[PDB]
RNA sequence: CUAGAGUACGGUAGAGGGUGGUGGAAUUUCCUGUGUAGCGGUGAAAUGCGUAGAUAUAGGAAGGAACACCAGUGGCGAAGGCGACCACCUGGACUGAUACUGACACUGAGGUGCGAAAGCGUGGGGAGCAAACAGGAUUAGAUACCCUGGUAGUCCACGCCGUAAACGAUGUCGACUAGCCGUUGGGAUCCUUGAGAUCUUAGUGGCGCAGCUAACGCGAUAAGUCGACCGCCUGGGGAGU
């Protein structure tokens, strides 16, 4: 199976970073997370774990080619930009970087404040 | 009085809008409301998807009619599949023609 | 209240003046507005903010009627019997 | 949204564009519901700090 | 709706639903026929549906449900009380005679409507096929087969919502909350059934139910083991068995649908 | 003085009764993402800021301008 | 008699009210395709959710509420309070010229209304949040702070409730008393290009002299100088019992 010009989705929470490689149809091809790299704690939230997960996801994506990528960054947490620098290191031409973020206009009220 | 009803129809129904304009304005004339402009902006692309479409056909119209024709047009657009959006307005003044389509081309 | 409705009341209860100052005109306009607003609050029962304005007009009307009684009684009676009050 | 041309220039243009457009502090202001009292506290404090700055700069502009 | 003063012990909690729009007697005689009170007894004479007995003499009203007359405008004469329903019925008059009874919508006091096809899609009470109506509308009196007559949403205050249209079926959500597909060529009536105030009522006394036709119901724990599965005991027994019908069917939470023919027409179960 | 000339703007010309149709003028007061710009950046008067916001919202309802980059 | 107060005529600015319709971001639930080992969470962990195919990703359906940016010491309202757009009714305030009523005014014990939030009665609605409650962790102990779930309630229709740090901790109305720097909206003079200049009202902010204060600190939106009326206080507990 050969597919080119995929889309890279990056979901970066305050405690984890999830990287998924898809196509224009939004079909999963390769996914990797910071927890699977073996951090599981304060080390899991660091942006270095997002680089390890990103470059691991960028190795199984070569099974189908994907010489061109479109990066969609998502989330406020760390590794928002560090994971992107770990993508082209694997040898991918990144065409565009796009900010996708759920911003409620008013939306549902968020949880209570911590103390 | 002095409404500025703006509505846009389905792109597939843009061919039939010529008869629909007269069909709606005849009721306004029967009610006793004169029409000061009738502009068809043409086919343009929407900024977002409305029921999974991207083209439309905007129809600008300004009317001076009583409450009966207002209710007639308020109900006609609701019970139509061609008309996908509408916006009835009110201005306390008269109407002048050829507002901006000359500049829009 | 429309401009023409105010003008009709002014022309009706004109005190041979051509002017809109007299209590016979002010109370007449307030009564005409009060009667018009009766159907509004039967539809909108919870419109309390607009309810405050009607009481202001009613109080002003009762003050003007008291002032008119304080000066003349024939004029007071000719207006009460003509507008159907008390 | 940022297109592409070295990659570091695109990274910096993405970081600066995201900060200028927003949608990064707003997310941080969506993790806990501030009551309208706390929201009016922001409006009072920011107004005090902004109006005070306009007078403090006049001292430098003497 | 009114409230009764505690003049006697039976009037303390009587909540009546009074109306001044109803006509004072004299129903249209040609559309009335006698009806006998079954008493819950079939042709064999055995009591099938218990807790039925007594009541008051009633005349059945030939309530029109098909609304087959298409195109002819109709004018309401009056709204009358129906003994054998919870809703009110309206007497119609078409352009040439032919007075009929229909389930009265919330429209009252001599309204005019045209039960027809694609005509008059606005006013409530207009009967028309389900294909040519907008989605999201509220309808009542929905027939399940062409020409059968209105079947669903006929009680007082009942209605159903249109939610989708595809192919020959038009899905709608019933008042029970059960999604269901119905054929597109089936007619239905826009609006809501009239007597929405029926839920706000208290019969007040024991005798108030006896002229409704309902006979008193006796619990299973107050019986002997021969009579009911719950049976007797010493003192007020706690019904040691699981809750059960007199004939041995689980009562508290057991499905009892075994149709297996119309299940394809049900999209989502009520839950 | 870019903010200063913008109050003129709307104020110097007889365009007090602005409309929701002039997309060429409305697009100048909308950021790249789609959100409407503030008044301290453009320097427009508060009356015309409020008048311009309603026109932006009407054009948004008529799908003449976008809301966000998502669509 | 017109200086207080009020009526008639233009024109503005407004999240001022109530009855309906319509929007798009986002959350959750359900169905379908790809895909495979974790996801979620925390000082750090655990409970919990996962190969019965989760998280993530793409397409579709239903439903509820809130209404990013605009947005400000910004605006309106007697107060409470009021932020999407549109139609319907609807109150009041603002600025201009002219005409009139000619003290018709202020306050207000009893009484009559409008009452944030919570709460209660009947009927609907059930997205998120979250009293109570369950579990995990911390803890000598933890009913709590922390985390995973979660009911009433929060929403709509009618009625009741009369309480809040219901705050400007300052009752209402009228008049005089140096100034400077903003801003909301309405008109005047002004060379005329103004990124214009000055004065004057109706609000809303920051300094500040005379005066006041126990001091803090107010200072034309006085807590300065004076007038009309009402309410209220008389050591702290006991006790707004
Ligand atoms: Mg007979
Ligand atoms: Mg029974
Ligand atoms: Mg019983
Ligand atoms: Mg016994
Ligand atoms: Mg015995
Ligand atoms: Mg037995
Ligand atoms: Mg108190
Ligand atoms: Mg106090």
């Amino acid at each position: 199976k050969t597919v080119v010009d995929g889309i890279a989705h990056i979901h970066a929470s305050f405690n984890n970073t999830i990287v998924t490689i898809t196509d224009r149809q939004g079909n999963a091809l390769s996914w990797a997370t910071s927890g699977g790299s073996g951090f599981r704690g304060s080390r899991k939230s660091t942006p270095f774990a997002a680089q390890v997960a990103a470059e691991r996801a960028g190795q199984a994506a070569l099974e189908y080619g994907l010489k061109n990528l479109d990066v969609n960054v998502k989330g406020p947490g760390p590794g928002r930009e560090s994971a992107v620098r770990a993508l082209n290191a694997c040898g991918y031409k990144i065409a565009s970087i796009t900010d996708v973020t759920p911003i409620p206009h008013n939306g549902c009220r968020p949880p209570k404040k911590r103390r | 009085r002095h409404y500025e009803i703006v509505f846009l129809v389905h792109p597939d129904q843009s061919e039939q809008v010529g008869g629909m304009v007269e069909r709606y304005t005849k009721a306004i004339e029967e009610d006793g409301g004169k029409i000061h402009r009738l502009e068809d902006w043409g086919r343009r692309q929407l900024a977002y998807a409305i029921n999974n479409v991207h083209k439309a056909h905007y129809v600008l119209m300004n009317v001076e009619c009583s409450a009966k024709a207002l209710a007639e047009l308020e109900d006609n657009f609701r019970y139509n599949d061609a008309v996908i959006r509408n916006l009835v307005m009110r201005r306390d003044e008269a109407v002048t023609e050829q507002s901006e389509m000359l500049k829009a081309e | 209240l429309s401009v023409e409705e105010k003008a009709q009341i002014v022309n009706e209860y004109k005190q041979a003046e051509g002017d809109t100052g007299s209590p016979e005109v002010q109370v007449a306009l307030l009564s005409a507005n009060i009667n018009k607003l009766q159907d509004h609050f039967k539809a909108n029962g919870k419109d309390h903010h607009s309810r405050r304005g009607l009481i202001r007009m009613v109080n002003q009307r009762r003050k003007l009627l008291d002032y008119l009684k304080g000066k003349d009684v024939s004029r007071y009676t000719a207006l009460i019997g003509r507008l159907g009050l008390r | 949204k940022v297109k592409e041309e070295p990659f570091d220039v695109a990274l910096r243009r993405f970081k600066r564009s995201c900060e200028k457009a927003g949608v990064l502090a707003e997310v941080r202001s969506r993790e806990f519901y501030e009551k309208p009292t706390a929201e009016r506290k922001r409006k009072a404090a920011a107004a005090v700090k902004r109006h005070a700055k306009k007078v403090q700069r006049e001292q430098r502009r003497r | 709706i009114v409230k009764c003063k505690p003049t006697s012990a039976g009037r303390r909690f009587v909540v009546k639903v009074v109306n001044q729009e109803l006509h004072k007697g004299a129903p249209y005689a040609p559309l009335l026929e006698k009806k006998s009170k079954s008493g819950g007894r079939n042709n064999n004479g055995r009591i099938t549906t218990r807790h039925i007995g007594g009541g008051h003499k009633q005349h059945y009203r030939l309530v029109d449900f098909r609304r087959n007359k298409d195109g002819i405008p109709a004018i309401v004469e009056r709204v009358e009380y129906d003994p054998n329903r919870t809703a009110h019925i309206a007497l119609l008059k078409y352009a040439d005679g032919e007075r009929r009874y229909i389930i009265a919508p919330k429209g009252v006091a001599a309204g005019d409507q045209l039960i027809s096809g694609i005509g008059a899609p606005i006013k409530a009470g207009n009967s028309m096929p389900l294909r040519n109506i907008p989605v999201g509308s509220t309808v009542h009196g929905i027939e399940l087969k062409p020409g059968k007559g209105a079947q669903i949403a006929r009680s007082a205050g009942a209605s159903a919502q249109l939610v989708a249209r595809e192919g020959a079926y038009v899905t709608l959500r019933l008042r029970s909350g059960e999604m269901r597909k119905v054929l597109a060529e089936c007619r239905a009536t826009l609006g809501e059934v009239s007597n929405s105030e029926h839920s706000l009522r208290s019969l007040g006394k024991a005798g108030a139910t006896r002229w409704r036709g309902v006979r008193p119901t006796v619990r299973g724990v107050a019986m002997n083991p021969v009579d009911h599965p719950h049976g007797g005991g010493e003192g007020r027994t706690s019904a040691g068995r699981h809750p059960v019908s007199p004939w041995g069917l689980q009562t508290k939470g057991k499905k009892t649908r075994s149709n297996k023919r119309t299940d394809n027409m049900i999209v989502r179960r009520r839950k | 003085f870019f903010r200063r000339r913008k109050f003129c703007r709307f104020t110097a010309e007889g365009v007090k009764e602005i409309d929701y149709k002039d997309l060429n003028t409305l697009k100048a007061y909308v950021s790249e993402t789609g959100k409407i710009v503030p008044s301290r950046i453009t320097g427009t008067k508060a009356k015309y800021q409020r008048q311009l916001a309603t026109a932006i919202k009407r054009a948004r309802y008529l799908a003449l301008l976008p809301y966000t980059d998502s669509h």
